């Protein structure tokens, strides 16, 4: 049905929020903090096919 | 005490056991000293008039 096809889209394309490495509170001795990025967005025509 | 239940024997076990629960801050990215030491501050701002 049309809602089995809305959730595909919803779940193939979909937003992440990595967090960061080191990030507060954070352990003792922790000299890098870094951050994550991740792309869980489709952005071409072939992607979403 | 909240209590969960474990998929690979079917035991209830409790939230303390997964985890470790306190008090802390909503956010951690920031933090006041006052000469070295914990503190807080609030700033007055004038009425008019």
């Amino acid at each position: 049905s049309i809602s089995d096809v809305n959730n595909a889209i919803r779940e193939n394309n979909v937003e992440i929020a990595p967090g960061r490495l080191g990030d507060l509170p954070a352990e003792k001795g922790q000299l890098i903090t870094i951050p994550l990025s991740a792309q869980g967005q489709l952005s071409s025509l072939e992607q979403f096919k | 005490n909240i209590s969960l239940k474990s998929k690979t024997n079917g035991s209830v076990i409790k939230l303390s056991d997964v985890a470790n629960v306190e008090i802390g801050s909503q956010a951690y990215n920031f933090a006041i000293l006052e000469n070295g030491k914990p503190a807080t501050a609030a700033a007055i701002q004038l009425s008019p008039g």
